[PDB]
């Protein structure tokens, strides 16, 4: 049976099938709540809107996303994002699927350990693993040795591997990356 | 002895009591003969290990125990101790293979169309039931009409009859013979004019559906009258909701009304001169949607019968050539093409030709037509104002311009009809001949579909409620103290939340007045509205390989499912008052004719629901009389039938459902010398207080009942 690679990032989410070129699915790790009054009755106004239907409708919304700097730090966000990224994005059923998930280095435990007990309770994977963010990109690279600079929305880093094996003493981790470039433009 | 009075047709009504008292006295075990499912044929017999010709073990509470072959020919299922699915699908089976096409369910009439010429209608030989009742004489729908003769005399009361249609055959046959023996006992008849100009009704309410080839889609309930003393007067037939959104609209692999394609059969060049009209019906939008043709059925010999139609009917020169003309303007709406002004919001005509037809033919003005399109007019208060549109709003006046063209024409040849079948002294009572279509479980339902699945509901809750209050009855005759809830009403009163101005249909006229509505916007209400806080509605199980639904509900007949697409424009009919004006002057006389006698907020569903209603209140005052015919094989072939296609249509006929609340029985009641004559190996209140429970039975005036799963053991 296939898997799911489910990249979170702070900024975007890309999803897919394991064993195709690209992401199948790229939206904004976003969700958005209505700060308006709403007066036309029956308008079916939803509570809360993820994803880039919140990027369309954002003129009366205000966004948020629920990972600051690389921490999951609103675990009921993250998880209507991952609801949405399964069911109405890729459209599959969780049951059915290993999913590999993935984190930037030297963040805290009690993140993982949320991570996969929020899968493993409300979705049922059949399993799962966590890995890191340099690694595969140095898999993409198609390479084994190499000190790749990792650069998203909310952490930077830098990983350096020799012939397949990590340094972790000289994993450095930076806390400036796309979010804080934004503020500051 | 009282059955060889009907001779070469005793053989088929009740066999001679020789083959039964040797069926009686079969060697069969109560433990070693079950039923199990099948892939063929769904039901087999079997001896959890089962071996009929193919063996499979499995549990031991999904088995059906098969009846006891005391009972194994008995033409009424309510007397059985094994009320199960197999056990009524086995027993149909047997008693249709040695040859008894008639069958006693409940309160039913459960009949099999023989494919077999029968003297067991003709000659009166048969006929002989004269003053019988339904218990005593074989079972005979000639006894039921008998029966409702008895009953209208010595009452009073209005009878009905209703029949299930949709099976093709048996529902025309059936229909004549019951007629003719009506015309029989209250005596160029009424029944040579009834089918004379039934080609009226073929030819406008019947169309080639997916799972049919000549259906009616709408209701034929004719209403044959008696004298005040109980002879046979001059009979009106009456006609109720027509599946109008067929005028514009038709799904794949079907098509609207024969008469277009009738015409269309470039038989009579005249008619498609005097139109306008080509041949190919590829251009006409409201026809060219499904199927252009179906070569189950030639189009040349159905105009013709249809002209023979017009011709016996009182019909003129004008009053055939009128309603060839109001088909061919109803098919030229169909290209009527309109552009938004330029740089602005309002719909604006590109050509006229088909304009130009339309005036020409319904006796109007191309301009004035037009313009009333293009410019509604209001009453407001004591003054007129013009209103604007937009594009898709005048195609949906359009729309329903045809719609209810089509619908006032079709009811005045009613009346038409009912008129020239009329001439008799004045009257008082009547019986009520019911014909409607049945149930649908297709493989893409929509829309349509569930305006008869619902009408079919309250049907079928009415059936419900009689056959509730007679059971009733019949217990308080017996001193027979039991009470129950309502089997008749509440089971079923919460399946109709289509009805309630919240449910399904309620928020789907909501989303017609709604701005911008959408159908993902409806699916969003209905989910909010019903979504968990209904059992009955649920989400559909889509499994890749079929195509998608959007939503179930859980019926008497199974559970449902439905896909919600293009709903809006079922629904929506917001009429044009103006062009209503220019039809109420028109030249054409017949127009003027049809639309003689201090608007936009029609939906179909309203006037679906109204009529359905009107036509409850037409049943509830009288009392109802059930059929149920059967269609056993597809390959028309006599003898045998195919057992899954008659299981699903007798689980939608809704004989299961009679079945099923028996159950709630005590269905079995016999009386007392019965019961102690067979079963004294050893006045009932010794042999019943010999032993099980004592709830099993209900010991009144020489009466005792049982419920179904105790006679098994005896």
């Amino acid at each position: 049976t296939t898997a799911l690679v489910c990249d979170n990032g702070s900024g975007l989410v890309k999803a897919g099938f394991a064993g195709d070129d690209a992401p199948r699915a790229v939206f904004p790790s976003i969700v958005g709540r209505p700060r308006h009054q709403g007066v036309m009755v029956g308008m079916g106004q939803k509570d809360s809107y993820v994803g880039d239907e919140a990027q369309s409708k954002r003129g009366i919304l205000t966004l948020k996303y629920p990972i600051e700097h690389g921490i999951i730090t609103n675990w009921d966000d993250m998880e209507k994002i991952w609801h949405h990224t399964f069911y109405n994005e890729l459209r599959v059923a969780p049951e059915e699927h290993p999913t590999l998930l993935t984190e930037a280095p030297l963040n805290p435990k009690a993140n993982r350990e949320k991570m996969t007990q929020i899968m493993f309770e409300t979705f049922n994977v059949p399993a799962m693993y966590v890995a890191i963010q340099a690694v595969l990109s140095l898999y993409a690279s198609g390479r084994t040795t190499g000190i790749v600079l990792d650069s998203g929305d909310g952490v930077t880093h830098n990983v350096p591997i020799y012939e397949g094996y990590a340094l972790p003493h000289a994993i450095m981790r930076l806390d400036l990356a796309g979010r804080d470039l934004t503020d500051y433009l | 002895a009282q059955m060889a009075d009907f001779g070469a047709a005793a053989q088929y009504l009740r066999k001679s009591e020789k083959e039964r008292l040797e069926a009686q006295t079969r060697p069969f075990d109560i433990r070693t003969e079950c039923f199990v499912p099948d892939d063929k044929e769904e039901y087999v017999k079997a001896k959890a290990e089962t071996e009929n010709g193919k063996t499979v073990t499995i549990k031991e509470d999904q088995v059906m125990q098969q009846n006891p072959p005391k009972f194994d020919k008995i033409e009424d299922m309510a007397m059985l101790t094994f009320l199960h699915e197999p056990a009524v699908l086995y027993n149909l089976k047997e008693r249709y293979a040695a040859w008894m096409i008639y069958t006693y369910s409940g309160l039913f009439c459960v009949t099999v169309n023989p494919y077999k010429w029968l003297p067991v209608y003709n000659a009166e030989v048969v006929a002989a039931y004269r003053g019988k009742k339904r218990s005593e004489a074989p079972p005979h729908i000639f006894s039921i009409s008998d029966n409702a003769y008895q009953y209208m005399l010595t009452d009073r009361e209005n009878q009905s009859i209703l029949i299930t249609g949709e099976s093709g055959a048996g529902k025309t046959v059936n229909t004549k013979r019951v007629i003719q023996y009506f015309a029989s006992i209250a005596a160029g008849t009424l029944e040579d004019q009834i089918i004379q100009a039934n080609p009226a009704l073929e030819a406008f309410g019947n169309a080639k559906t997916v799972r049919n080839d000549n259906s009616s889609r709408f209701g034929k309930f004719i209403r044959i009258h008696f004298g005040a003393t109980g002879k046979l007067a001059s009979a009106d037939i009456e006609t109720y909701l027509l599946e109008k959104s067929r005028v514009i609209f038709q799904l794949k692999a079907e098509r609207n009304y024969h008469i277009f394609y009738q015409i269309l059969s470039n038989k009579k060049p005249e008619l498609l001169d005097m139109l306008l009209v080509t041949n190919n019906p590829y251009d006409y939008a409201f026809v060219s949607q499904g199927e252009v043709s179906v070569a189950s059925i030639d189009d040349s010999e159905e105009l013709l019968a249809t002209d023979s139609a017009f011709d016996v009917l009182s019909f003129t020169a004008e009053e055939k050539a009128g309603v060839y003309k109001l088909t061919g303007a109803i098919m030229h709406y169909g290209n009527m093409k309109f552009k938004q002004k330029q740089r602005e919001e309002q719909a604006e005509p590109d050509g006229t030709e088909d304009a130009d037809k339309s005036a020409y033919l319904m006796g109007l003005n191309s301009a004035d037509l037009l313009k009333g399109l293009c410019h509604p007019r209001v009453k407001v208060g004591n003054e007129y104002v013009t209103k604007g549109q937009s594009v898709q709003q005048v195609y949906y006046s359009i729309g329903a311009l045809a719609k209810s063209v089509y619908e006032k024409m079709f009811n005045w040849m009613v009346t038409r009809i009912n008129a020239t079948l009329e001439t008799k002294q004045p009257r008082q009572y009547f019986i009520g001949v019911l014909d409607i279509a049945g149930f649908e479980i297709f493989d893409f339902n929509s829309f349509e579909q569930l305006c008869i699945n619902f009408t079919n509901e309250k049907l079928q809750q009415f059936f419900n409620h009689h056959m509730f209050v007679l059971e009733q009855e019949e217990y308080k005759k017996e001193g027979i103290e039991w009470e129950f809830i309502d089997f008749g009403m509440d089971l079923q009163a919460c399946i109709d939340l289509i009805e309630k101005p919240m449910g399904i249909m309620s928020i789907l006229e909501e989303e017609c007045m709604f701005p911008k509505a959408s159908d993902m916007t409806f699916k969003a209400k209905l989910y909010d509205n019903h979504l968990g806080k209904s059992n009955n509605f649920q989400k559909p199980r889509n499994v890749k390989g079929k195509q998608e639904a959007h939503f179930s509900l859980v019926h008497y007949a199974g559970t449902v499912d439905y896909n919600i697409m293009g709903w809006l424009e079922k629904n929506k009919d917001p009429l044009n008052e103006t062009v209503v004006g220019l039809y109420q002057k028109s030249s054409l006389k017949l127009m003027a004719t049809l639309f003689s006698t201090k608007s936009s907020f029609q939906t179909v569903s309203a006037l679906h629901r109204e009529n359905l209603n009107k036509l409850m209140t037409n049943l509830k005052t009288t009392h109802p009389h059930f059929v149920r015919c059967i269609i056993p094989n597809e390959r028309k072939a006599p003898g045998v039938m195919d057992n899954p296609l008659v299981m699903h249509q007798l689980r939608c006929n809704g004989v299961l459902e009679g079945i099923r609340i028996c159950r709630k029985g005590f269905p079995n009641r016999i009386l007392y010398g019965d019961f102690r004559q067979r079963y004294r190996i050893l006045g009932a209140e010794k042999l019943l207080g010999s032993l099980i429970d004592h709830n099993q039975y209900k010991f009144g005036h020489t009466k005792v009942f049982f419920k179904a799963g105790l006679l098994g053991l005896l």
